[PDB]
C-alpha cells in the first residue's frame, strides 16, 4: 500500500445527474488509461470515445482528460473519465476498474493527501484539509452499516467464525506439538476446509437477491399520534401511502417512501406516532421507530399548533431531545397552522428552524423543502459503499483457492497457516480487526495447554 | 568513595541478559564494567533446566549468529537433545536440549572470566546519579561510587521480589537468594510507572525414592543436532532418558477438597500455568500428563514437569503420592511462587533505551517478559546500543523482517495486554523467512559492520557464502530434454516425464522430488560435502515465490518505517484527530508511524491527517 | 425555451464534490467567456485558468474548456467550466452567469431539447438519455445503454421504409385501374404485407420483453389474518420488512417492497388479513387490499397447512374465488407445512400452482423464487433486446390495427384507395416515435420531465 | 502442620560440621534428617583453601580412622601437596594441601547425596519445639514443622552476624548469604553465656593483571602424600605451582614479609594472597596490592572484609557435646567458639554419634586424651570452658611419640567397628596391616647374627663397634645409622614386607619401644 499505488475514486456526488467523474491517479494511471480505452489520446486534450469492456461492448461514452505528471491536481499520472451520472453505470464502470491487478479503491480524502504532499496545492488550507479528510472517513465509516445491516450481515459472522475455527485447528499444531490437544492434523482438515469455501459461496449469493439498495439521504417524520404524520408523508409523496383518521395510533408499522428533489434523493420514513404503547403491535413498533431514529440523517419532530404554542423542541419534549444524537440535525414543524392560524413561513428557535404549515392544505409546503435542500451529504452513498465489502470478499476467495491446492502436494501446514492469515486478514476489512493476539487468546481459552 | 578510573559501559546485574551485554560491550571494544550480586551463580537456571523450544530456539540462533555464548555453553552441558515438527516444514522447526547444569554454570563463568576488556565486580547497588536527563555513575553499597557513560540494569526479578506459598509469605529473590529492596524504591521515584507480576515453579523430587521400573521411558535421537554455527556433536556428553507418568482421580478429588487454601480461587493469563486450573477449567478431562526429568548426570534430583500449583505443602506431599510409580516419594526442594516488580514497555525506544533519560537501558524481566531466551537478546541489544552510544555512534536496532528480537521489541513496545510475554512462531508475520538455519545469512554482517564477530565466524561465514553461490550458478547451468540418452530413469522416478527442455533448476520445482535425490544423478553431480550449505539450496528453491511477495510487500512499508516521531511532540497540537485517538496517541508515544498505525485504534484516516499535519510543520524532509 | 437566448445550467448532481461543472450554451457563450475568463482559450484545451468575477477578484480555480459549434454536444457554442464541486461558489458563479443580460436557466430537457433540435439523432433516443440516468438494475442499465446506442431507431427506419416502398407500389398500382386489379391480385402485395406485419409482430414482442425489466410486475399475497403473509414477504424481502407475530390483524397498512429476484424487477405487495372486524382502519385496508388485487400480474395464496387440507380454491374459502376476476394466475403456498411436515415443492391444483413451505424456518422459499421467475415471461437466452415505453406500445398497437384493416380491405373490399389511406396512417403512426410528424407538445411534454440541466 | 513421618535424629545446618554429623547419623544405622538453607552450597570454605598442616592434619587422619569424609574429599579436590619438617622426626611431621574450591564442593556434594538413611531438606528454620525441657522436632520459615528425638545445632557465623567492610558494616551471615536472625533470639530463653569474636578475609586478585615471570615458583613434594589410610596417589588432580612476592617498605608506611600467591583454583583466574588480610578500606587495599612486585596495576575482584557472629562459650555442654541444660540437643560447630574446618568436622562427627546413640538408645563414648587428638581438642575446650578458641598443634600432645598422626588407624578403627563407624573394606584392609606388622615384628626378632658370619666383615663396615657378640635383626636395627632399607639389602634378613606402611609402623616401634 506504497504512496506509489494507483486508485480509482469518484468524484461528482451521490445522486442523479448529467455527468459523472472517474479519476485516477497513480502509476498505472498509463496502465488503466490502455485498458479501458485501448489506447492514450493526446494530453490534456478533451478526447472523445466510448467506453469498452473485455467483452468489447461499451459500457458509455464520454469525454476523457489524461494528466501526465506534475502538471495535475495531485502531480503525477492522473487519468479523469467523464460519462454519464449513472450510479448502476457507474458501479458497472467502477467494478470494472477494480479488476485490474495492483489497484484498489481510495479512501476518504485520498486525493487532498497526494495533491498537499505533492505540494501540487498551497500550504495555507492545512486546517481545512484536516476535516475535509474527517469528515468524509466518518460518513464513510457511518455507511457500510447499511450494507452489511440485513440476512447478508448473517452469513459473513458465519463465515468468519469457521476460518476463526479452522485456524485455531489448524495452527494450534504447529506451536504446541507437547500437550495433549488431539489435533486434527489429519486429512479430515481438509474436509473441515471445503465447507468454509462452501461457505464463502452462500454469502456472495446473500446479496445478489433481496433489496435494492436505493441510494439516498434518509429522513424521519415522526411525533405523538394523530400528529398529522400521515398527512405530511402522503403530502411529500405526492400519492396516498397511509391512512389518515383521527384515530390514537392509526399505524403501527414503519413506511418508507422515495422521492427526488432536483437531483439530490432523498428517503422519507413513516413511523407510528410516539407515545405510551398498551399493546404488544404498539410498543413493538415504538421500539421499531425509536431505532430507526437514531440511524436516521435529518428528522423533522412534529409540533402541534392545536396542542401548544411551545416553540424550543427541548421544552416540548426534554426527553425526546435528551435521547437524540447529539451530531443529528433537528427541524422542528409547527403542524395544523391552518387552524391556529400561525403565520407561513421559517423561523428559527434556539439555532434551529421553527416553521408553521397548513398539512391539511399544503400551504408552507414549499418552505420545507426550500430548507431541505438548502441543508446540504459527502460522498460514499450505498452503491460505494458496498463495494468495498464485495471486494476484500472478493481477493479472498482466491487466497483459499490457491491455499487449498497446497495440500495436494507434501503436507506443508506453514504455507496454509500463511494461506489462511492472508484470507483473513482481508477478511478483516469487513467485520473488524483480528490481530495475531486474539487467536492465542482463542487457543487459550478453548484448550488446556497450560505449563 | 569515587572510583579513579571511568569505563564505557555499566551493566548492574550478571543474569541471563547482563552476561550477553557484557560480552558484547566488550567484544565491541569497549571498557565494560559488570556489577553482580554474587559470583558462582553467573549462569544459574532457576526454573526448568531446558533450552530452546518453538520460539525460543530462533532467539537462541540469533543470539549465536550475532557472537553471543547462549548458544556455546549448552553444547557442553545438555544431556538430552530433540528437534520439535521434524516431520513439518523447515520454516517451523525448533531444538530443544535438556540441559545438565553445573556443566552449564561453569561453562559460563569459564567463558566470561576470561574476556579481554571486560572487568566484573561483586557488590550490591543501591542508586543511581543523573542531572538533566542524563544516568552518569551508580552507587554500590559499601560506599564505592563509580563513573560511566551508560548504564544497563538487568536486575531481572529481584526488584522486591515476594516468596509466596500457600497463604503466607516472605521476602526472597528467589530460592536461597536475597531480594533488591533498596534500589525497587530509587528507581519508582523517577518518571516512570511500575507495577507487579507473580509466577511459580513447582518442587524437586529424590530420584531415588521413584520405582522407574513401571514408567514409560523417552530418549533423545540418533545423529543428535547442535545449537552454535561453529560446534559439532562431538562436544555433548552423556545422554539420559525421561520418565512419563499421569494423575488420577484421587489427585483431582484431594485438589478439589483443599482448593479453598489458596491465594486464587478461595476468595491471571489467558492459559492455566498451576495445576487446579488445569483441573478447575477443566473438570471433565480425568488424565494429565507429568514428565520426571534429571537436573543432571551426577545429581540425584527429579524435576517433574506439569504439576506446579501454589497449595500449601501437605497437599503437595498429597499429590505426589497419588500417582503410578510415586507412592512412596520425597520431596527436597518445596515448589513456590514469587511476585516481582517490573516496568510497562512504553517509555522505552526500540533500542531498548528510557524514552525520558539520557543513556539508561532496560533488558531481561523488568521488560515484563518470562523465559531465558527471551532476555539473552534483550541484553545482547541493550549492550551493543550502549556501546554504540558510549562510543558516540548512531545506534541500531532490527526490523520485523529481519529477527525475531524485531518483533520482540516491537510487540513489547505496542501490545498493551498484562500477560507475560511469551514468544510463538505464529507471533511473528514472517515467519516463512525468519528460520532458523538462515540466521546468519542474515544477520552475522551486520555484526561484523559493528565488530560483534571475530575472524574464525568471518571465514565460516565467507566460505558458506561461496559454496551456496556456487551450487546455485552450477545448479542453473543444467539443461534436459525429454529425448536425453539418460532421460530414461528421469522420467522413470519422475511423475510426468519430460516433454520439452528440462533444466535441474526447474526440475526441482516439483514438490515430491528433493536435493539428496537429484544429487544422486550422472546430471546433477555429487552435492557438496557441507550439507549445512546444501539445506539452503533446496530452501530458496522452494520458498522463492512466497520469499518474493513477502520482499516487495516489505520494501513498500519502508517509508513509513522511516518516518520518525519525536518524544516531544504534544499531539493535543493536531487539528483534525479524535479526542480517544488523542489521548491513544499521547500515551504509547509511538517512534514512526508505522509503529503508531501498529497500534489498535488508530485507522488510516488519523495517519493520513498525521501526515498532513507533519507536512504544515516541516518536522519531515519528506514522506515517499 | 427560446434557441437565440443563451442557457446557463449545472450538470453534476447536487451536494459536494470534486468538481461542480456548469454546463453553458448559446449564443452569448463566447461574450460570456470574456466577462467570466476575459479570454478565449483554444477549443477541446484543457486549460487550467481562473475565473474572474466581475470586480476582477479571482472568482475561483479549475478547468476551462471552450467547445464551438458544432462539434459539440448541441452544436452551438457550448462553455464547459469545470471548477470544484463546492455548492457555495457555484451559487455565486451561476448568479454572476445570470446577472449578464441575455442569459437564463434553460428549462429541463433543453440540452437534450435543442441538440435534438438540430437532427443530431433520433427522438426517441433522447428519452433514451433518460431511464439510464436513473435505472433500478443492471441489467435494465445495460439495456438502456443499448437502446441509446440506437438499435430501436434501426428496427424502425427499416420498417418505416419499407411501408414507404409497399406504398409506392400501391400507389403505382392505383394509378391504373385498368391494370390496378391485376396488380392486387399478383400476389407481391399480400407477400409484402404479410412479412412486414411478421416483421412488427416481432418487434413488438420483443418490446413487451422490453418494459419489463422497468418495473417488472405485482404480485399480491393474499390471505386470512396471521396467515404468515408479512413473514413471507420478510423472507422474500431478506430484511425485517413487516412486524410478524401472533396477534390477530397483524398488518393493516398496504405495504410495498421493490426487490429483484434474479436480475428481474418486481413488486411484492402485503395485505391485511381478510376478515370483517369492527375497526375502521382495518376496514379501509381491506379496502385497499382488494383495490390492489385486479392491479396486479399474478396472484398467490397462503393457507396454513394444518387448518384445512383442502387444497382446490373452493375448498379454503369460496368467498375470495368468487370476488376475484378470472383470467388472473393464481397460486396456493402452504405456509407452516413444516408443523403438518407436507413434502416441500411444487403443485398444481385445480390447474392452479400449489406450494408448500414454512416461512419462519425459511425451507421452500427458494422454489418460491424459482417459481416467480419461470412464470412471469422471462429468461437468460435474450440480451442485448431494447427497452420500450408505454407511447411506444400504444405506437405499435396503432400501426398492427392498422396494417391488419388494411389487410382486411383488400381481401374483402379490393379497395386501393383505402388500403393506401391506412397504410399511409399506419406509416405516419409508427413514425411518431420517429418525431417526423409528432407534434411539439408531446416532445415538450416528455422533455419536461427530465431533470433539471439535462 | 506435622510431616507425615517421624525421624530419629536432626541436624541443623549443612556446614562442615553438619555434613559430618549426618554422615555419622546415617551411618550408624539410624533416620536423619539435614536441614540447610541452599543445597547448591554444600561443602563450601569461606577462607583460604588449604587443609591440614601443623595440629590441622592430625584431625583429619583421627576422622578418616573413624570413617570420615574430609579426607577422601580432599585426595580428590588438592592441587598441591608436602611434608612439614620432614626432616624431624614423626612426632612432628604434618601434611598440607591446595583445595581446589569447586572440585571439593562436587564430592562433597555427591558424597552426602548418595547415603543410606539420609534425607534433606532446604527450608531455613526458625525455631525449636522443646516441652518440659525435652527436644522434639523443630518448625521452619515456611510455617511446617518436623518432629524428632535428638537434635544437634551447627548454626556457625549466620547467628546476628554483620559484614564489614572498610568504615562500615552491614548485617548478614556472609558475603551474599542472609543469617538465620531469629533462630538466636528463640535460644535466648535459657540463662546462658554469650560471646562474639570477628574474623575477615583479603582481597582476591585477577590472575591476569599480574606479571607471573619476574616470580619465583614453589612446588611440593614428589612423591604425593595421601590422607585416607584406604587411598592412594592416583586420585589426585593435576598439581599446579604456587608463587612467592615480597613486600615493600611502601607497605608499611601506608598501613620483608614473603607473601604466597596460592591459586584458587585448577579452572579459575582468581589469585589468594596470603598475608593481607586486614579491616581497611577499599582504597587502602587497592593502595595496599599495588605495592608489591608484579602487582604495579592489579585489579580486585572480590573486595575484602570482616565479619562479626554470636556463640555460646563450650562451657556448658556435656563432654559428649550435649547440652546440660537442654535434653536431646547438642551443639558442635562454629556455634561453639571454634574456626576452621578440621576443627569442626571432628565435632560434628562426634555430636553425631552421640546423638544417634542417645536416638537408639544406648551409650555414647567421649574419646580420652591418651588416644584421640580430637579427644585432646574436645577435653581441653570442653573441661577448661576457655572462650579462647582452640587451635590444633603438635606441642599440646606431649605424648608424641605415641600420638601421631601415622597410627591414628591402629587407635581408633578397631574400635570404631564396634560404634559401627567403620565399614566391611576398611576392617578388612587394617586387619590384613596388623597381621603384616605382627609377623614381620616377630620374624625380626626370631633371626640372629654372630660375627663369625660370612656378611660380618660388611656388617662392621657399615656398623660403628663392628661385630662383637651375638646380635639379632631388631637388635642391629636399634642401631642410628641402620635402615629399614639397608637391612632388607643383605644376605640375612630376607626380603622385607612390600607393605610400605607395616614397614614404616615396624621400624618406629622398634626405634621407639621406650
Amino acid at each position: 500500500m506504497s504512496d506509489n499505488d494507483t486508485i480509482v475514486a469518484q468524484a461528482t456526488p451521490p445522486g442523479r445527474g448529467g455527468v459523472g467523474i472517474l479519476r485516477i491517479s497513480g502509476f498505472k494511471a498509463r496502465e488503466v488509461a490502455e485498458t479501458v480505452l485501448g489506447k492514450l489520446p493526446k494530453p490534456r486534450y478533451a478526447d472523445y470515445l466510448p467506453f469498452k469492456d473485455a467483452d468489447g461492448s461499451v459500457l458509455d461514452q464520454g469525454i476523457a482528460l489524461w494528466f501526465p505528471g506534475p502538471n495535475s491536481f495531485t502531480g503525477e499520472d492522473v487519468l479523469e473519465l467523464q460519462g454519464h451520472g449513472g450510479p448502476v453505470i457507474l458501479d458497472l464502470l467502477l467494478k470494472r476498474i477494480l479488476t485490474i491487478p495492483g489497484l484498489r479503491i481510495a479512501r476518504p480524502g485520498e486525493f487532498s493527501e497526494r495533491a498537499f504532499l505533492n505540494d501540487k496545492l498551497d500550504l495555507a488550507q492545512a486546517e481545512a484539509i484536516a476535516d475535509l479528510i474527517d469528515a468524509s472517513s466518518e460518513q464513510a465509516a457511518r455507511s457500510a452499516l447499511n450494507s452489511l445491516q440485513g440476512a447478508f450481515s448473517a452469513r459473513v459472522n458465519h463465515l468468519v467464525e469457521a476460518l476463526t475455527h479452522l485456524r485455531i485447528y489448524v495452527e494450534a499444531a504447529i506451536d504446541f506439538p507437547d500437550e495433549e490437544i488431539d489435533f486434527l492434523s489429519d486429512g479430515k482438515i481438509e474436509a473441515q476446509l471445503n465447507d468454509v469455501i462452501a461457505d464463502l459461496d452462500a454469502v456472495r449469493a446473500e446479496a445478489r437477491q433481496g433489496s435494492l439498495l436505493r441510494e439516498g439521504m434518509k429522513v424521519v417524520i415522526a411525533g405523538r399520534p394523530n400528529a398529522g404524520k400521515s398527512s405530511l408523508l402522503n403530502a411529500l409523496a405526492g400519492r396516498e401511502a397511509a391512512i389518515v383518521t383521527d384515530i390514537a395510533g392509526t399505524t403501527r408499522d414503519v413506511l418508507r417512501e422515495h422521492i427526488h428533489i432536483d437531483g439530490m434523493p432523498l428517503h422519507i420514513i413513516d413511523t407510528a406516532g410516539l407515545r405510551e404503547a398498551s399493546d404488544e403491535v404498539e410498543r413493538i413498533g415504538i421500539e421499531r421507530a425509536w431505532q430507526e431514529i437514531e440511524q436516521a440523517d435529518r428528522v423533522l419532530f412534529m409540533v402541534d399548533g392545536t396542542t401548544t404554542d411551545a416553540v424550543d423542541p427541548a421544552e416540548i419534549w426534554p426527553e425526546f431531545i435528551a435521547r437524540l444524537p447529539a451530531k443529528l440535525p433537528i427541524t422542528v414543524v409547527r403542524n395544523k397552522a391552518d387552524i391556529t392560524g400561525e403565520t407561513l413561513g421559517m423561523s428559527e428557535v434556539n439555532g434551529h428552524a421553527l416553521i408553521r404549515l397548513s398539512a391539511r392544505t399544503g400551504e408552507g409546503v414549499d418552505v420545507l423543502r426550500n430548507h431541505l435542500k438548502q441543508s446540504m451529504t459527502n460522498m460514499e452513498g450505498g452503491f460505494l459503499a458496498r463495494r468495498r465489502h464485495l471486494q476484500a470478499l472478493e481477493q479472498a476467495a482466491e487466497h483459499l483457492q490457491q491455499g487449498k491446492a497446497q495440500l495436494l502436494g507434501a503436507w506443508a501446514g506453514e504455507l496454509l497457516a500463511e494461506e489462511l492469515r492472508l484470507a483473513q486478514q482481508n477478511l478483516s476489512e469487513i467485520t473488524g480487526e483480528f490481530t495475531s493476539d486474539d487467536l492465542l487468546g482463542r487457543i487459550f481459552s478453548s484448550f488446556c495447554i497450560g505449563k | 568513595m569515587f572510583y579513579p578510573d571511568p569505563f564505557d559501559v555499566i551493566i548492574i546485574g550478571g543474569g541471563h541478559a547482563g552476561t550477553e551485554a557484557a560480552m558484547a560491550a566488550a567484544r565491541m571494544g569497549q571498557q565494560t564494567l559488570l556489577l553482580t550480586h554474587n559470583i558462582d551463580t553467573l549462569g544459574q537456571m532457576s526454573c526448568n533446566p531446558a533450552i530452546g523450544g518453538i520460539g525460543k530456539g530462533h532467539l537462541v540462533k540469533e543470539v549465536d549468529a550475532l557472537g553471543g555464548l547462549m548458544a556455546k555453553a549448552i553444547d557442553q552441558a545438555g544431556i538430552q537433545f530433540r528437534i520439535l515438527n521434524a516431520s513439518k516444514g523447515p520454516a517451523v522447526r525448533a531444538t530443544r536440549a535438556q540441559a545438565d547444569r553445573v556443566l552449564y554454570r561453569q561453562a559460563v563463568r569459564t567463558a566470561l572470566e576470561n574476556q579481554p576488556n571486560l572487568m566484573i565486580f561483586q557488590q550490591a547497588v543501591e542508586d543511581l546519579i543523573v542531572e538533566n536527563d542524563r544516568v552518569v555513575g551508580a552507587v554500590t553499597q559499601m560506599g564505592l561510587k563509580f563513573r560511566a557513560k551508560a548504564v544497563v540494569l538487568t536486575v531481572g526479578t529481584f526488584l522486591d521480589g515476594k516468596i509466596h506459598i500457600g497463604l503466607d509469605n516472605y521476602s526472597g529473590g528467589r530460592a536461597g537468594d536475597p531480594p533488591s529492596i533498596p534500589l525497587s524504591r530509587r528507581l519508582r521515584e523517577l518518571p516512570l510507572r511500575v507495577g507487579r507480576l507473580k509466577t511459580g515453579t513447582p518442587p524437586r523430587i529424590d530420584a531415588r525414592t521413584i520405582d522407574f521400573s513401571v514408567l514409560a521411558q523417552q530418549h533423545g535421537d540418533n545423529p543428535m543436532p547442535v545449537f552454535s554455527f561453529m560446534g559439532n556433536a562431538s562436544q555433548h556428553p552423556q545422554q539420559v532418558p525421561c520418565y512419563i507418568t499421569h494423575t488420577n482421580e484421587k489427585t483431582h478429588d484431594v485438589i478439589r477438597s483443599n482448593l479453598d487454601r489458596s491465594p486464587m480461587y478461595a476468595g491471571g493469563p489467558r492459559y492455566c500455568p498451576s495445576i487446579e486450573d488445569k483441573v478447575m477449567r477443566f473438570a471433565d478431562r480425568n488424565q494429565h500428563q507429568i514428565f520426571l526429568e534429571p537436573e543432571g548426570l551426577t545429581s540425584n534430583e527429579i524435576y517433574p514437569n506439569g504439576i506446579s500449583t501454589s497449595l500449601p505443602f501437605d497437599v503437595q506431599m498429597q499429590i505426589v503420592r497419588s500417582m503410578q510409580g510415586m507412592e512412596n516419594a520425597k520431596i527436597v526442594r518445596p515448589g513456590y511462587a514469587i511476585e516481582y516488580d517490573f516496568f510497562d514497555p512504553r517509555d522505552l525506544k526500540p533500542t531498548l533505551e528510557s524514552k525520558f533519560i539520557q543513556g539508561l537501558f532496560f533488558a531481561g524481566q523488568i521488560n515484563g517478559t518470562t523465559g531465558y531466551e527471551e532476555a539473552a537478546a534483550q541484553g545482547l541489544l541493550a549492550g551493543l546500543n550502549a556501546a554504540r552510544l558510549s562510543a558516540d555512534k548512531e545506534g541500531w536496532a532490527p526490523a520485523r523482517s529481519q529477527a525475531y528480537l524485531g518483533v520482540l521489541v516491537d510487540d513489547l513496545c505496542t501490545l498493551g495486554t498484562k500477560e507475560p510475554y511469551r514468544m510463538f512462531t505464529s507471533r511473528a508475520e514472517y515467519r516463512l523467512m525468519l528460520r532458523e538455519d538462515n540466521a546468519d545469512l542474515r544477520l552475522t554482517e551486520i555484526g561484523r559492520e559493528l565488530g560483534l564477530v571475530d575472524d574464525e565466524r568471518w571465514a565460516r561465514f565467507n566460505e558458506k557464502l561461496e559454496n551456496i553461490e556456487r551450487e546455485r550458478q552450477r545448479l542453473k547451468s543444467t539443461w534436459v530434454t525429454p529425448s536425453a540418452e539418460a532421460a530414461a530413469e528421469v522420467n522413470a522416478h519422475l511423475t510426468a516425464p519430460l516433454s520439452r527442455e528440462a533444466s535441474g533448476e526447474d526440475l526441482l520445482r516439483r514438490p515430491e522430488m528433493t536435493y539428496e535425490k537429484l544429487t544422486t544423478l550422472t546430471p546433477f553431480a555429487p552435492a557438496l560435502t557441507d550439507e549445512q550449505a546444501a539445506e539452503q539450496v533446496e530452501i530458496q528453491v522452494k520458498y522463492e515465490g512466497y520469499i518474493a511477495r513477502q520482499q516487495d510487500e516489505i520494501e513498500k512499508q519502508l517509508r513509513n518505517e522511516n518516518t520518525l516521531l519525536p518524544a516531544t511532540l504534544d499531539y493535543r497540537q493536531v487539528s483534525g484527530l479524535s479526542n480517544e485517538v488523542i489521548a491513544k496517541l499521547n500515551d504509547h508515544k509511538p517512534a514512526s508511524i508505522g509503529q503508531a498505525s501498529r497500534i489498535s485504534g488508530v485507522t488510516p484516516a488519523a495517519i493520513s491527517i498525521l501526515l498532513v499535519w507533519l507536512k504544515k510543520q516541516g518536522m519531515l524532509r519528506r514522506s515517499a
